[PDB]
RNA sequence: GCCAAGCUAAUACAUGAACCAACCGGGUGUUCUCCACGUGAGACGCCCAGCGAAUGAAUGACAGUAAAACCAAUGCCUUGCAGUAACACCCAGCAGUGUUGACUCAAUUCAUUCCGUGCGAAAGCCGGCUUGUU
RNA sequence: UGCAUGCCAGGGGGCGUCCGUGAUUUUUACUGUGACUAAAGAAGCGUGACUAAAGCAGUCAUUUGACUUGAAUUAGAAAG
């Protein structure tokens, strides 16, 4: 199998410079896919700047100082993907990995009793030996006895500290979702209708708070609340609202001159 | 004989002074005895926890079916 | 329980389905045990598959062959193989430099279950399946 | 509190109606019903009679089985009240 | 070695394929078992992923099922009488899936007496020694089911035809099912 | 590149853990206790009942019409059917409901089989204190 | 752990979901949108590395830190 990862082949969201080195940290198999993850070494070195290089990143990580989903991880190649709770007790950071409107990975700061809650999207349901229903989540968790109303596509809000399910949000029209893939990744909208194409890809049509309509495949949506005004999780600052490119450029020019 | 310490009879070789004595392997101490017995207690506790988890799930499934049975019976009685 | 069907059993080995015990869920209109499943994608199972005598281990309706992948449409070209047909997919290919099209075609070997009886010139709907022979990757799902 | 008593196990296929009355000797039982689920519903005369019947029968061996007894919340007068309501529609069903 | 690739095959155009890679272990084949009748003799084969196949070389016992009764029994294999591939496999007494074999009928006869209280031959099960709770159970079972005539004649003779359902060269076993219905009549004609 | 003989380890190799310790099912006894003069009921005895694998049988639903009698059995009502998930106690709701676009799939029950080519609590190691046959 | 169940009544229509039966059954190209689609490279926004080829940096206070810093957007045949 492949053990290396060239820097040019690494995902662009990692923001690794092409002139710094030839290689990038190859993500180990784990909770999240290689293409849709942020390695722990990248987080501790490039994002938080707690480590100036990989040598100090290994020193921090191999001590167990970094917790993901309330469990220390000593491997810098740990996947650490979407909606993961990362907390450093020695400094008290407690952020959550989310997507901004640009689609880049964002570290949304969390509070106490919010770092205990994680949202998991159900990707498969099956019966284990002994007639035990099991739900597989987007981060690889297997729930031994999910809610009887659970279905593929629904999201389970999960207590990481208590290791139990607290509630279920069903995938239905009118619910608030966040796009986790494609060109619309990081946008937050409300389900209008789902175009069901058997054998093919189901298409979900969404509308954001402003009123703009955008679509994506049904596998890219992630229910996060009953409606846009009620979200079970805290989203980044932009609130999943895509802004016009011309409008954004003018605002940055105005703000920059205002500062000076 | 059994119930007799074996550390006292371990062969020691002296060099010219250090007395070289091998480390005794498979010497099951009370510390090791507690460690072994804890494994069996944990294993039986785990399967009982899952059996209790199955019972609670089955209670939820049965109660939901019972409630629907009681709902339409009351509706038929009030009919 | 039943007598030997001579018109169906001429193969030096007894022809039978593998999903049901025929000499005993799946009972046809003629009061016989016959396995038949419903394929997805909104395709109706033909009545011959439901109520028929033929034994086909490669039929998508009465065997373990499943349909997944591409669904294509073509025109029957040759009907000389046993339970296999050749279909033609005629299309126009665009040449960018000349801004014009040219006529092109492709030929596919498709397994045809004994429930369709297509003729040369007929147009069929085919669905992708596992390799059934050296050149067969599709199964006939409908005849128009 | 109540005059009815729950009695189990009473195996109907292995016993007669009079056979189970032997354990009720000395008590004036009005109505006695036997069920497929190996239990019997008996309606006594007074709440005190029923109460004094369950402090000496719980655990006793009857017909080769330890008896489990407890006061029942079912009431005798409700049965008669519902019976006529059921009885009129039995005759009303004939009228259709 | 033996390969299962299509590189050596002709194209549908009849042209020759110019191979530009060496043979791969992922496309290998192996020599056939050619399992014959005889005292048990198997050889394990380490396969892809570290798993083991059982390449049976000689087999003379198997677990054979009576489908109508929904039971099975371990019986010894007496003979192989028909093969659709070729009669040469019958001549060599080769055991492959779907081949017609003759098995010992004694265990099935014994179970019939225990279940229905019927002696077909009239060790030897004494039906009269059964408890009265069992003889009453015999009456319920007997009324619903009647034995097939063609099966009974075989059971008296001591050998009953059956079809092999397992793959001896892959699993090392010689399981099978008793022939019944039109399938039994089909092969009876072929065997004169 | 190499023999031969002497030692000695294990997380190498081999062997092997009853009671504590449950729920559930199938097959049986010329076993007894009761009912009826056998779709009888209940105890006790015996044979098996784990994961995975093999063959066979059955499940893996329904969704193209409205009411009456009769016989047998059994439920209840009382001494004739209103009406009611199912189940002959010890569990009066301890799955009547897996999934897919689609399955001979997931999983469950029954019968038989596994013979080296599966299945230890590594019969393992290290820490803390409070220093503990839980 | 019935710790459960019901409490406007009604008829009549309006819908969601799944299945069955029925149109002497209508596609393809084109075109408009939308979805999906690694970087590097190309186009391009912002940014006085002294300029530039570049790079994705840095900037501002003077701080035990702000900017909840930035790293925008495009095109990329054909087929699907
Ligand atoms: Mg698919
Ligand atoms: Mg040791
Ligand atoms: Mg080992
Ligand atoms: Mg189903
Ligand atoms: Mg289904």
């Amino acid at each position: 199998a492949k053990k290396h990862l060239k820097r040019l082949y690494a995902p662009k969201d990692w923001m690794l410079s092409k002139l710094t080195g030839v290689f990038a940290p190859r993500p180990r198999p784990g909770p999240h896919k290689l293409r849709e993850c942020l390695p722990l070494l990248v987080i501790i070195r490039n994002r938080l700047k707690y480590a100036l290089n990989a040598r100090e990143g290994e020193m921090i990580l191999r001590q167990g100082l970094v917790h993901v989903d309330n469990h220390p991880r000593r491997d810098g190649k740990y996947p650490a993907g979407f909606m993961d709770v990362v907390e450093i007790p020695k400094t008290g950071d407690r952020f959550r990995l989310m997507y901004d409107v640009k689609g880049r990975f964002a570290l949304v700061n969390l509070s106490e009793a919010e770092a205990q809650i994680k949202l998991m999207k159900v990707v498969n349901l099956y019966t284990a030996t002994g007639r035990v229903p099991v739900a597989v989540t987007h981060d690889g968790h297997r729930i031994r006895y999910p809610d009887p109303h659970t279905s593929i596509g629904d999201t389970i809000v999960y207590n990481v500290k208590e290791k139990k399910c607290v509630d279920l949000i069903k995938n239905r029209q009118g619910k608030a979702v966040i796009v986790t893939g494609g060109a619309n990744r990081g946008r937050i909208g409300e389900i209008v209708k789902v175009e069901c194409h058997p054998g093919a890809f189901n298409i979900a049509h969404l509308k954001d708070a402003s009123g703009a309509e955008f679509a994506t495949r049904a596998a890219n949506i992630f229910v996060i609340g009953k409606d846009l005004n009620n979200l079970q999780v805290t989203v980044p600052k932009q609130q999943g609202l895509r802004m016009n490119v011309i409008q954004e450029r003018e605002e940055r020019l105005i703000a920059a001159e205002a500062r000076k | 004989s059994r119930t007799e310490d074996v550390r006292k009879y371990v062969v020691r070789r002296r060099v010219v002074d250090r007395l070289k004595a091998p480390k005794i392997q498979r010497l099951i101490t009370p510390r090791v005895k507690a460690r072994r017995a804890k494994k069996a207690k944990d294993a039986i506790a785990k399967v009982r926890a899952s059996a209790a988890e199955r019972r609670e799930y089955l209670r939820l499934i049965a109660s939901n079916r019972r409630a629907l049975r009681q709902r339409d019976h009351s509706k038929k009685h009030t009919r | 329980a039943h007598a030997v069907d001579a018109t169906i059993q001429h193969e030096k080995a007894y022809q039978r389905q593998t999903a049901v015990n025929e000499n005993m869920k799946h009972v046809n209109k003629s009061g016989h045990i016959r396995y038949s499943k419903k394929i997805g994608l909104g395709f109706k199972t033909p009545a011959k598959a439901l109520n028929g005598k033929y034994i086909d281990r490669k039929c998508p309706f009465t065997s373990n062959v499943v349909i997944r992948g591409r669904i294509l449409r073509g025109v029957v070209h040759s009907t000389k193989m046993h339970r296999t047909i050749i279909i033609r997919r005629n299309y126009l290919h665009f040449i960018k430099k000349y801004q014009r099209y040219q006529k092109r075609h492709k030929s596919l070997a498709v397994h045809c279950s004994p429930a369709f009886d297509p003729k040369q010139g007929d147009e069929v709907v085919i669905g992708q399946c596992r390799p059934l022979s050296k050149t067969i990757r599709y199964n006939v799902l409908e005849v128009v | 509190n109540s005059s009815c008593v729950f009695v189990s196990p009473i195996f109907r296929p292995s016993t007669t109606k009079a056979q189970v009355m032997e354990l009720f000797a000395g008590v004036k039982v009005q109505r006695l019903r036997m069920y497929r689920q190996n239990f019997a519903y008996a309606y006594l005369d007074s709440p005190a009679a029923a109460k004094k019947f369950v402090e000496e029968k719980n655990g006793t061996e009857f017909r080769g089985h330890t008896l489990r007894v407890a006061l029942s919340a079912r009431s005798l007068e409700k049965l008669r009240a519902r019976q006529e309501a059921a009885n009129v529609v039995i005759a009303a069903h004939r009228h259709y | 070695g033996i390969v299962r690739s299509r590189l050596h095959k002709r194209k549908i155009t009849g042209g020759k394929t110019k191979i530009h890679r060496k043979r791969m272990k992922a496309e290998l084949g192996r020599l056939p078992a050619n399992t014959r009748l005889g005292a048990r003799r198997v050889s394990p084969v380490r396969a892809r992923g570290g798993n083991f196949k059982i390449r049976a070389l000689r087999l003379d016992t198997g677990n054979f099922a009576w489908a109508s009764e929904a039971i099975a029994h371990r019986v010894r294999l007496l003979d192989v009488v028909y093969n659709a591939t070729s009669n040469e496999l019958v001549r060599t007494k080769t055991l492959v899936k779907n081949c017609i074999v003759a098995v010992d009928a004694a265990p099935f006869k014994r179970w019939y007496a225990k279940h229905y209280g019927i002696d077909l031959d009239a060790d030897k099960y004494d039906v009269n020694k059964a408890s009265p709770k069992l003889q009453r159970e015999w009456t319920r079972r007997r009324r619903n089911h009647r034995v097939e005539k063609a099966i009974a004649d075989q059971l008296r003779e001591g050998r009953v035809l059956a079809r092999i359902t397992s793959r001896p060269g892959q699993s090392g076993r010689a399981d099978g099912i008793l022939l019944e219905g039109a399938e039994l009549q089909f092969y009876l004609k072929r065997l004169e």
